[PDB]
């Protein structure tokens, strides 16, 4: 399935996922695309900050959903 | 290539003499105040002159000491050395072991890296061993607007803040993940209160996308960090200037040989024909209401005429400290004598 991750600039990236993938899985594919480490990612959906352990379907995230990405960048 | 890549490598014994003074200069008061430095936070390193030597020999010096990647990124992005009215700044190379914030800061004041983890350990104890309620307050308030909770629609329970705050406390420790955890803005702000000295961070405004070259996310690290847990009269009013790029911190030191150009950093970025103020970090609502009066207290603000978008424009800048390191603890003196000795041999 396809989902969307949207950043605070409005930039929106398309991800290829299954409803069974964990959030860290989702975070991993993001890292591989834009070179951003998982610990520095925060994914929000429907007001909740998504936890790394839970499944995409656990948050009832379906085809063509949009996630929000906020970055806790470190140095 | 014979020249070392770090100033302290000229006289490691002197660098050890310095690194052994920092721990004994920290005062741990019994009252509950943040622990801080007695005297050494007032030191400032300026970098020796290079324009004297020939062009080819300027490169071997510049290649050895200066972080070319952070220098080139910030300069070509109109963020560093954009103002023709002020002296130049150069980024000293900094170890990337995950402690560059402490490495860059100790280099700006002393010339040595935080090899013995003195600054890093001083940061961790403050967060771990003392009350941090005011820090957590300021951090919550900024995070709400920074991470744009209203925009993303996010809600944080009380546990969400606690877990994120405990994680920032664990980040300050010296535990292995690089060798050490990287740090973020709130750690800079705690650090500046430990030093009683402001920290200006010069960086780009936005992180770019590897796919489209378009803007991906904002970098929020640039801006001013004021030691607001102290009366400004008990603080050193000359700032520490750090450069940020590619999740790396470096000190932005100024050249000792200053022409007519003024020794000051502009407190304003020129983004798109507009003189944008630097973000003043972690203020409270009353403090934000008197933002300029606070700036004029924790810094030494002056007005600098600059070329405006065929006209002259008046911007606010903060005066910068002159090099005040005594000979006994001046690693730049030693490195300069090492440069001159090699420059004699290079002429053969």
């Amino acid at each position: 399935m396809q989902i969307f991750v949207k950043t605070l600039t409005g930039k929106t990236i398309t991800l290829e996922v299954e409803p069974s993938d964990t959030i860290e899985n989702v975070k991993a594919k993001i890292q591989d695309k834009e070179g951003i480490p998982p610990d520095q990612q925060r994914l929000i959906f429907a007001g909740k900050q998504l936890e790394d352990g839970r499944t995409l379907s656990d948050y009832n995230i379906q085809k063509e959903s949009t996630l929000h990405l906020v970055l806790r960048l470190r140095g | 290539q014979v020249l070392p890549q770090a100033l302290y490598l000229s006289n490691m014994r002197k660098a050890v003499k310095i690194r052994e003074r920092t721990p004994e200069d920290i005062f741990k008061p019994t009252n509950g105040i943040i622990h801080h430095f007695k005297t050494m936070h007032r030191y400032t390193l300026e970098m020796f002159r290079t324009c004297q030597f020939c062009p080819q020999f300027r490169e071997i010096i510049h290649k050895a000491l200066i972080d070319r990647n952070i220098q080139a990124t910030l300069e070509s992005q109109k963020k560093l050395n954009w103002c023709r009215e002020v002296r130049k700044l150069v980024a000293l190379k900094t170890n990337g072991d995950g402690n560059c914030l402490m490495h860059a800061t100790s280099q700006y004041m002393w010339g040595v890296q935080d090899t013995d983890l003195v600054l890093r350990k001083a940061l961790f104890s403050t967060l771990k061993e003392t009350d941090t309620r005011n820090f957590k307050f300021r951090w919550q308030l900024e995070s709400l607007k920074s991470q744009e909770f209203v925009e993303t629609g996010l809600c944080y329970d009380t546990r969400n803040w606690n877990d994120e705050w405990d994680n920032l406390i664990k980040m300050a420790s010296t535990d292995t993940p690089l060798q050490y955890n990287s740090l973020e803005e709130i750690h800079i702000f705690v650090l500046c209160n430990i030093l009683r000295r402001p920290i200006i961070v010069i960086s780009d405004k936005m992180l770019r996308s590897l796919e489209s070259g378009s803007n991906f996310a904002p970098l929020k690290v640039g801006g001013i960090y004021l030691p607001l847990h102290w009366p400004a009269q008990e603080c050193y009013r000359y700032p520490i200037v750090l450069g940020y790029d590619s999740h790396h911190f470096v000190p932005l030191v100024t050249l000792k040989d200053s022409g007519p150009e003024i020794r000051a950093v502009p407190l304003v970025n020129r983004d798109r024909g507009r003189f944008e103020d630097l973000k003043v970090h972690f203020l409270t609502d009353p403090e934000n209401e008197m933002k300029e009066k606070l700036l004029k207290e924790y810094l030494m603000v002056i007005e600098i005429p600059v070329q405006g978008w065929g006209t002259t424009h008046l911007i606010n800048a903060a005066k910068l400290d002159e090099a005040n390191l005594p000979k006994e603890i001046n690693l730049v003196d030693d490195y300069f004598e090492l440069v001159q000795h090699e420059y004699k041999k290079w002429q053969e």
